[PDB]
């Protein structure tokens, strides 16, 4: 109702994407990813295939691992597509490729929740439960496929592909005015209970198998204790930086941190550069999980010398 | 005194190492020459039988070259059948250690070996459908090694105590027990008229024996290390014995000595099982460097080996009407080429 | 599906006979086999007196014991007088070797000859096994046994008898740890395999124990190898 | 005693030097003779296709 | 080895009874149970089967559904209840056993047979011979034409011959063809053509007097044919 | 392109004129905001947040636009 | 920035529209143009002299005034 000249209270917005063109280099990051977890990972699905004798219980998880992980690198190509670029297309390929990521991201971790809870029951139960690993092998892995379907299911139902001002399009999953504030609670809810249950799971179970090698005394417990040393500071290192960052702008978004530009800014960049930190865990899964070993070592090299 | 009796005997052995040079005129090379090759012989697995969890140890086809029985050590004896991959009898071992199998010759009774001693014949063809023991062979000290049988009354144990012996199954008892080995016989096999059978020791020695007197007829001694592994040839007038040394060596009957030996210079590995094919051609032998040898009988070159195992060969057999050969692997698995 | 109606019924035959070895490998492979070797007189029939559940079997009489759920499977090959070039091969795949040594043969000379002291004679044959071709992962268990009767003969008779080379005190504690140390010395192969001895009294019963702490390292370490750790 | 047993050897040997033996050329002769002409009946050296073949797949 | 069973009675149409056949004697959870009755004027009609281990169960036309078979391994029984039964099942009920493998004998031992009675695609084979008055010492040819080629194509014939003296229960002759069963005098010699058949005698003694049926084993529903009598 | 933050946070609603500024930016609170946010600007390249919630703000963003019918 | 000084316009309903971007009176030119991206996502220029392009803006207003 009067008149001023004061308007500096700089409350604008800021849409900078970040400098030394980072949409250009990724699409090359994954694709080095891209092609070298072809033939890196098609490989455990050759020497497991390979021989048809190999039927214990890390026979067959290592198998739907190097094949979850495969199915995961079949959406590397696309996926990187519209990280360059935006969204290409319409719904239903980001209805299922959304949906191909999902599944794969879930069985991508509970196996590795479930090769550590079978290489609970073969160390320290080695008497008495021993039995259990291998009667229902083929039923736990189906209980592990199908609860990733179980919670790829909001994935599929929710998205779309969702336009704005100002950025290239890329779909989201809910429809309505609550659509940050109901995806953050189906963020925070199944991207914890398909990493922090799997978090405690792997280090309540390698903590007993470590427990028992260092105790018993065999020639090479100085080699088993330098590979669960490593599986847990691997699996730490995919997604524990990239599960921290998405913990943190739900803290952002919602009351806890306070919000300038750059800071957010900051957090893209940040996602953004530990998203590749969750696709190196696809590269070397099966590095680290079948090829340390002295049977796939000695199976690869029986069939080159076969072929 | 003991050595005025030897002196005799080298003397003697100095006459037959004699007698058998008076008649080698020209050896198998040099009178087959003017023969064709038989070319490359090359086979495929046309099944392969999966049942068991172990080593297979021995197999034996029945006489109507269609069934087959295969041992193996996890205490299961199973019989196969060759046509189509059907378990028709799965036989639990008394003792899990099965060195030797054996299929009789009317189809009614197998024979397990032992590591015990024991060789169990099994009873098929029963009222009650089961398959159970009909008498237990106790009598050997040593192992058991191969236990053809004669017809259903007659099986012959080789053993491990250098005993080669002839049961009645009827009673349970001996008949003879030929003796005159000083290695441990490690596998025999019948002649085709039953008449005779020669047995290959561990001294490199085999001993051509005979089922009515039961004195040794003949002996050859011309491997180097233990025999592993004996056949005949299809008339009754050669063998030919498998050794350590890597060399089959076909002898005969009635020149008393070997005719020729088949060797090659890459193999080293031993051998675990002979088995002439049908018309006495294809010698075949199963090494223990994975693979399956065919060797050619009159002339001693190769043929196509049949590999395709992943661990040793530890028998053969060919089928009575020369179809298929049957090989036994350390890994479970039968593989039946053709 | 192009059988017969017999045919049909033969195929469902030999799928219930192939469920009951693979209901029964699962039962096999679950329990223990433990190779017994040892001399004759070398006290090889007071450890099966220690705990045992379970006359034509001249050759092998197995002994299958339990304990703590774990079926044991002692197979003492002691009735084959044969040579054992040709039947060892049927005990690869074993879990462990339960070596023996009568401890009180340093002393007592062997029957056929007044030379080669039985363990100068006991190394050599658990030399040959130790470093056999088909037993490089598979571990060894080693008892000793007669220490109760091993540490009153040698206060009173030497041990340098049987070792020319000792240089050392005469104490049960220092002698027997060198004995115990000449055996695992022999082995050429020293990491894919570990000899697990044990000073068994003939008295006490901690020794199937021990014998349960000393599978249950080699089925860790069996399972090492097959869960791609080790 | 263990003269007993060594003369059971020589007295075997006796019955091993008076086998008649036939030319090493003529018992070839007479196993190149069963091989040959049983030699179109063994499958193995005459490959047959899959209609007589019991093992056809 | 005995089959012995029970059950039976006289029930009323639309009511139900569970017949059980103790089987004592063998193992038995190798053999795969049949059920074949007979109705007092007519003759065989297969009824009902379970394989081994109680994995596959075939039934017929006429009783399809509405009889249920069951099998006990540990008690060593078997069981045929039958529900709603009509006034065309009072038959003996025989209780047989047969195992399939490679060289066989299928139907080879025959229970003793309980009574039951009531109150008021398929193969089929004919025998065109009945009632043929015969002397001991005639060697007397039995003909039992079929109607599919009842060859396969792996050289079987599947026609089991059999006997049924009078009174008794029957038993095996001849199975598969030209095949003789464990403890059958020389004299009954088989020799099929495929479509046609015929069962020879060389000598016969009087022990050899009863009805002879034919039954093919081809496929299920397995159809006895109306066998032909021997007489004096 | 990952998260689409709103394009805005805070508010300014201290009153002025609607004649002062320049152009007009709306956005709905569809797939990616929780409210609707309004983006002015004038020639003097500075840009506001924009409450719709506030009083005097329903009468600034209609006059102007009314403001827009002049030319 | 004045840009498409073109008068392709689109007559169409509000139920499309998500947002909207309305020039005024500038230094570089001195049109009057509207700005909006249909929910497909597309450029539009319009006319504020056609009533019902004109008046379709103030009902995509009064479609988010509400709140
Ligand atoms: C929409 C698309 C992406 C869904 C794809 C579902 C596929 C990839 C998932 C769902 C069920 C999963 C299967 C579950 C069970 C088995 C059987 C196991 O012995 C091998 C793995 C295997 C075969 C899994 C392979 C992957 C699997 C087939």
């Amino acid at each position: 109702s009067s008149t001023l000249p004061p308007f500096l209270l700089d409350a604008a917005p800021c849409e900078p994407e970040s400098l030394e063109i980072n949409k250009y280099f990724v699409v090359i990051i994954y694709a080095l990813v891209f092609l070298l977890s072809l033939l890196g990972n098609s490989l455990v699905m050759l020497v497991i295939l390979y021989s048809r004798v190999g039927r214990s219980v890390t026979d067959v998880y290592l198998l739907n691992l190097a094949l979850a992980d495969l199915l995961f690198a079949l959406t590397l190509p696309i996926w990187a597509a519209s990280k360059v670029n935006g969204w290409i297309f319409g719904t239903f390929l980001c209805k299922v490729v959304s949906l191909l990521k999902e599944v794969n991201f879930y069985s991508g971790i509970l196996l590795l929740a479930c090769i550590s809870v079978d290489r609970y029951l073969a160390i320290v139960h080695a008497t008495r439960t021993l039995t259990q690993k291998r009667y229902l092998v083929k039923f736990i892995c189906l209980s592990i496929w199908g609860l990733s379907l179980l919670l790829a299911l909001p994935v599929l139902l929710f998205r779309r592909t969702v336009y704005s001002s100002n950025v290239s399009p890329a779909c989201y999953e809910d429809m309505g005015n609550n659509t940050a504030n109901w995806r953050m609670l189906l963020r925070i809810l199944p991207q914890s209970f398909g990493f922090i249950v799997p978090l405690l799971i792997m280090l309540f179970c390698y903590g007993f198998t470590l427990r028992t090698l260092f105790k018993a005394h065999m020639g090479q417990k100085h080699r088993a204790m330098r590979v669960i040393f490593a599986v847990v500071l691997i699996f730490l290192l995919c997604w524990l930086p990239y599960n921290l960052v998405l913990l943190a702008d739900t803290l952002m978004r919602t009351q806890v941190i306070q919000e300038t530009c750059e800071r957010r800014n900051h957090i893209d960049r940040a996602l953004d550069a530990t998203e590749i930190l969750g696709i190196l865990h696809s590269c070397l899964n099966p590095l680290i999980y079948a090829f340390i070993g002295q049977k796939f070592r000695h199976g690869l090299l029986k069939i080159l010398a076969i072929h | 005194e003991l050595d005025q009796l030897r002196q005799e005997a080298e003397q003697l052995k100095n006459q037959i190492r004699d007698a058998r040079k008076a008649c080698a005129d020209a050896t198998l090379s040099q009178i087959t020459n003017n023969i064709d090759p038989v070319g490359r012989i090359q086979m495929r697995t046309r099944r392969t039988l999966r049942g068991h969890l172990a080593k297979i140890y021995a197999m034996h086809w029945g006489t109507d070259s269609r069934l087959l029985v295969s041992a193996s050590q996890d205490g299961k004896l199973i019989i196969w059948d060759s046509y189509t991959t059907n378990k028709v009898h799965a036989i639990p071992l008394r003792s899990s250690w099965v060195m030797t199998c054996a299929y009789a010759p009317s189809g009614n009774y197998v024979a397990c070996g032992g590591l015990d001693n024991i060789c169990s014949i099994y009873n098929l063809k029963t009222r009650e459908g089961n398959v159970r023991v009909s008498r237990e062979l106790a009598g050997h000290t040593g192992y058991l090694s191969c236990c053809r049988f004669l017809d259903d009354n007659q099986i012959v144990t080789s053993s491990g105590d250098t005993t080669c012996a002839l049961w009645d199954i009827e009673t349970g008892q001996q008949t003879t027990t030929f003796t005159g080995h000083t290695g441990d016989v490690m596998s025999l096999s019948l002649a085709p008229d039953t008449r005779l059978f020669v047995s290959g020791a561990c001294d490199a020695s085999a001993k051509l024996w005979d089922v009515r007197e039961g004195m040794c007829r003949q002996t050859f001694t011309g491997h180097e290390s233990d025999i592993n592994a004996i056949c005949f040839f299809p008339n009754g007038n050669a063998f030919a014995t498998g050794s350590d040394d890597a060399t089959c060596r076909l002898f005969d009957l009635r020149a008393d000595q070997e005719l020729m030996t088949y060797s090659h210079d890459n193999i080293i590995c031993g051998i675990t099982s002979v088995s002439f094919s049908k018309s006495g051609r294809l010698l075949l032998a199963g090494y223990d460097d994975f693979n399956c040898n065919v060797w050619d009988a009159l002339k001693a070159d190769r043929a196509g080996v049949l590999a395709g195992h992943d661990n040793r060969v530890s028998c053969l057999g060919v089928t009575d009407d020369g179809m298929a050969v049957a090989t036994g692997s350390w890994d479970s698995f039968l593989k039946i080429w053709n | 599906c192009t059988l017969s109606a017999e045919d049909k019924a033969a195929v469902e035959r030999s799928k219930m006979i192939d469920r009951n070895l693979r209901e029964d490998g699962e039962k096999a492979a679950r329990e223990v086999k433990l190779l017994l070797l040892g001399a004759g007189e070398s006290g090889k029939s007071t450890i099966v007196k220690q705990m045992k559940i379970i006359v034509k079997t001249t050759g092998i009489v197995e002994t299958h014991f339990t304990f703590k759920d774990l079926h044991f499977k002692m197979f003492d090959v002691g009735g084959q007088r044969s040579e054992r070039k040709k039947w060892i091969h049927c005990f690869e795949g074993v879990t462990a070797i339960i070596f023996c040594v009568a401890l009180s043969d340093y002393d007592l000379v062997l029957a056929e000859d007044e030379e080669m002291n039985r363990m100068h004679e006991s190394m050599k044959l658990f030399d040959s096994i130790c470093n056999n071709k088909w037993f490089t992962d598979t571990s060894i268990i080693l008892f000793l046994n007669k220490k109760d009767l091993f540490e009153e003969k040698i206060k009173k008779s030497p041990l340098t008898i049987c070792y020319p080379e000792y240089a050392g005190s005469n104490t049960y504690e220092e002698a027997a740890a060198y004995i115990q140390c000449q055996f695992e010395d022999l082995n050429k192969r020293k990491d894919t395999k570990e000899i697990y001895t044990h000073f068994t009294c003939a008295t006490d019963t901690k020794n199937v124990q021990f014998v349960f702490d000393a599978v249950t390292d080699v089925i860790i370490k069996n399972n090492l190898k097959d869960c791609g750790l080790f | 005693a263990s003269i007993a047993q060594a003369r059971k050897l020589v007295e075997q040997l006796k019955m091993e030097a008076n086998i008649d033996r036939i030319k090493v050329s003529k018992a070839a002769a007479d196993l190149m003779a069963y091989c040959e002409a049983h030699a179109k009946e063994d499958p193995l050296l005459t490959p047959v296709p899959a209609s007589e073949n019991p093992f056809r797949e | 080895v005995q089959l012995v069973e029970s059950g039976g009675g006289l029930v009323q149409p639309g009511g139900s009874r569970k017949l059980s056949c103790s089987a004592s004697g063998f193992a038995f959870s190798s053999f795969g149970m049949h059920w074949v009755r007979q109705a007092p004027e007519k003759g065989l009609e297969w009824v009902a089967y379970i394989s081994s281990g109680s994995g596959t169960i075939y039934y017929a036309d006429t009783v399809k559904g509405r009889f249920t078979i069951s099998r006990d391994d540990p008690k060593n029984t078997l069981f045929l209840q039958m529900t709603s039964l009509r006034s065309e099942d009072t038959a003996m009920y025989y209780c047989v056993r047969s195992i399939y493998y490679y060289g066989s004998s299928p139907f080879d031992f025959w229970g003793q047979g309980t009574t039951l009675t009531v109150s008021s695609s398929d193969i089929v084979m004919t025998q065109a011979t009945s009632s043929v008055p015969v002397t001991p010492g005639e060697s007397v040819s039995i003909s039992c034409r079929s109607s599919k080629s009842l060859l396969h194509s792996n050289g079987n014939t599947y026609l089991y011959w059999f006997l049924q003296r009078p009174g008794q229960s029957p038993q095996l002759l001849i199975y598969r063809m030209s095949n003789l069963a464990s403890g059958v005098p020389d004299r009954f010699s088989g020799s099929g053509s495929g479509t046609a058949f015929t069962l020879t005698i060389s000598r016969l003694e009087a022990e050899d007097v009863g009805v002879y049926y034919c039954m093919q084993h081809l496929e299920y529903p397995l159809t006895f044919g109306a066998g032909t009598k021997l007489e004096l | 392109a990952k998260e689409l933050r709103c394009q805005c946070i805070k508010t300014y609603s201290k009153p002025f004129h609607p004649k002062f500024i320049k152009e007009l930016r709306v956005i709905e609170s569809g797939p990616h905001c929780a409210n609707t946010e309004i983006i002015v600007k004038l020639s003097d390249g500075r840009e506001l947040c924009l409450d719709p919630k506030e009083n005097w703000v329903q009468r600034v963003v209609e006059k102007f636009l009314k403001r827009a019918e002049n030319s």
